[PDB]
């Protein structure tokens, strides 16, 4: 089972450029990278020594979506590995950046619990809240149109050490296209 | 003058 | 009279033959000025009209880039209306654009519009107060909360309201000998039997410029709307316009059959008469 | 789904006089999709070189588009435009008519 992971990361900006690595232990001599959905695609690559190295060229939105990463040796047959984890790459950017706040407030002490709101105008279906240190986004869908935002909350549970959180919104037909970043907020413990 | 702005559909 | 800005794009999928056609073209009133073909060969925007021409480099890179990055747009929107129709990825598909706006005789902006269509229907348009937009069905209803959050509308109307109108009113300055020129039609009538108690009387209008032009019969002062042939109105290839209107009469009645022809460019409305 | 049935036009510049060059005109209008041929004819023979204008389009979506060359007329010579379209069984061909 290879690793795949994204450098600089699977949150790429419209137009700008990414390289997902496809990394393993044990030698292979061929790396498929496949991407699944509506845009389903198959890049063929040999490597080195061993990894492989595909560039996903300038970001637009039929580029976004679900890489998974196999190996195998040889040709023929194709002796295919177990698939990487999934890796979802992401375009953001496309629309009006939601607001994101804390409750109680983005202080708080060692183990009081926290909670980060998403919000906007704008009717997104979901909402993805991204955190610096971590690779993976929690997400959660929007409520129903209340006082005119839709909104969702993200429960963080006790809080231990700070976190820069940012918060992106999302329609339901087009889940790796997303809104522009939330202003980024800081979670202070005293 | 062509527009400059232009949004996915 | 009023005068108008007009752009139109259309992008079509070429499923295994190559990435999608596109193409662009700009007028001012009926004349041509500016245009884009993604198979033509200097992959530039290009002039024309010899009144463009006096745009500078810094016009055509800013013109070049847009209009690329407007195709860009189509082809993946290609992409995202297919799945929205659940369309296979075999067959070829076709969007539409056309936008612009109009000032009025004194230069004050009278309307502006944008409207979308996709294979040959109504997708979505800008409604008339430029703030809001009207969705034929339900996959464009998911285009409509995209472009709500993306703000285009407000991104359109600025565009209408603003450049839109200083553009226009620009190039009507700088082309003003021939976009103000009034050029009236050059008539003549032409006469045939067609047995021996009836003639055909077609009444011609050549070299006129714009396009807009009425021509009727009239068979002693009424007129004779159903048994009247005419044509639409042509491109002579020059720049004008012809058009030609036809009535078949018994013979020899002709001398009560008048031809009406009204066009700005004429003083005053001709009668023609056999 | 949507098919529309291109109208055509087959004209000169000016009025023929013969010895007198002018130009030759195909204008088809109101059709869709915007894939099509059309081809000038002397004498049934193909002429080689034809212009056209850029593709365009009207209110109601349907496509219009101006071919055309430069020629010059004689009594013998006769002109049609042929054009090619999915809406159409086969081939339609419209001859030039001089005397209108």
């Amino acid at each position: 089972k290879p690793s795949l992971l994204a450098h600089p990361g699977p949150l790429v900006k419209s137009e700008e450029t990414v390289i997902l690595q496809c990394w393993s232990d044990v030698r292979f001599e061929h790396f498929l990278l496949h991407r699944e959905g509506k845009y389903k695609d198959t890049l063929h690559l040999i490597g080195e020594h061993s990894k492989a190295n595909f560039s996903i060229g300038p970001m637009m939105q039929d580029l976004a979506g679900t890489y998974r990463c196999y190996g195998s040796v040889t040709h023929s047959p194709y002796q295919l590995s177990a698939p990487s984890d999934p890796l979802d790459i992401v375009i953001t950017g496309l629309y009006e950046k939601p607001s994101l706040s804390a409750q109680p407030g983005p202080t708080v002490l060692a183990g009081e619990s926290v909670t980060l709101s998403c919000s906007s105008r704008s009717s997104y279906d979901m909402y993805h809240l991204s955190r610096e240190g971590e690779a993976h986004e929690r997400r959660f869908s929007a409520g129903p149109k209340v006082n005119g935002t839709f909104q969702a909350d993200f429960p963080l549970g006790p809080a231990t050490h700070g976190g820069t959180y940012r918060c992106f919104g999302s329609f339901r037909d087009s889940p790796y296209e997303w809104s522009n970043s939330s202003d980024p907020l800081l979670v202070s413990v005293t | 003058m062509l527009i400059y702005s232009m949004w996915g559909k | 009279g009023s005068h108008s800005m007009r752009y139109f794009y259309t992008s079509v999928s070429r499923p295994g033959r190559g990435e999608p056609r596109f193409i662009a073209v700009g007028y001012v009133d009926d004349t041509q000025f500016v245009r884009f073909d993604s198979d033509a060969a200097s992959q530039r925007m290009e002039p024309r009209a010899p009144w463009i021409e006096q745009e500078g480099p810094e016009y055509w890179d800013q013109e070049t880039r847009n209009v690329k990055a407007q195709s860009q747009t189509d082809r993946v929107d290609l992409g995202t209306l297919r799945g929205y129709y659940n369309q296979s990825e075999d067959g070829s598909h076709t969007i539409q654009i056309m936008y612009g706006c109009d000032v009025g005789p004194d230069g004050r902006f009278l309307r502006g519009y944008r409207q979308d269509a996709y294979d040959g229907k109504d997708y979505i348009a800008l409604n008339e107060d430029l703030r809001s937009w009207t969705a034929a069905d339900m996959a464009a209803q998911i285009t409509k909360r995209k472009w709500e959050a993306a703000h285009a509308a407000e991104q359109q109307r600025a565009y209408l309201e603003g450049r839109c109108v200083e553009w226009l009113r620009r190039y009507l300055e700088n082309g003003k000998e021939t976009l103000q020129r009034t050029d009236p039609p050059k008539t003549h009538m032409t006469h045939h039997p067609i047995s021996d108690h009836e003639a055909t009387l077609r009444c011609w209008a050549l070299g006129f410029y714009p396009a807009e032009i009425t021509l009727t019969w009239q068979r002693d002062g009424e007129d004779q709307t159903q048994d009247t042939e005419l044509v639409e109105t042509r491109p002579a290839g020059d720049g004008t316009f012809q058009k030609w209107a036809a009535v078949v009469v018994p013979s020899g009645e002709e001398q009560r059959y008048t031809c009406h022809v009204q066009h700005e460019g004429l003083p005053k409305p001709l009668t023609l008469r056999w | 789904m949507i098919q529309r049935t291109p109208k055509i036009q087959v004209y000169s510049r000016h009025p023929a006089e013969n010895g007198k060059s002018n130009f030759l005109n195909c204008y088809v209008s109101g059709f869709h999709p915007s894939d099509i041929e059309v081809d000038l004819l002397k004498n049934g023979e193909r002429i080689e070189k034809v212009e056209h204008s850029d593709l365009s389009f009207s209110k109601d979506w349907s496509f219009y588009l101006l071919y055309y060359t430069e020629f010059t007329p004689t009594e013998k010579d006769e002109y049609a435009c042929r054009v090619n379209h999915v809406t159409l069984s086969q081939p339609k061909i419209v001859k030039w008519d001089r005397d209108m």
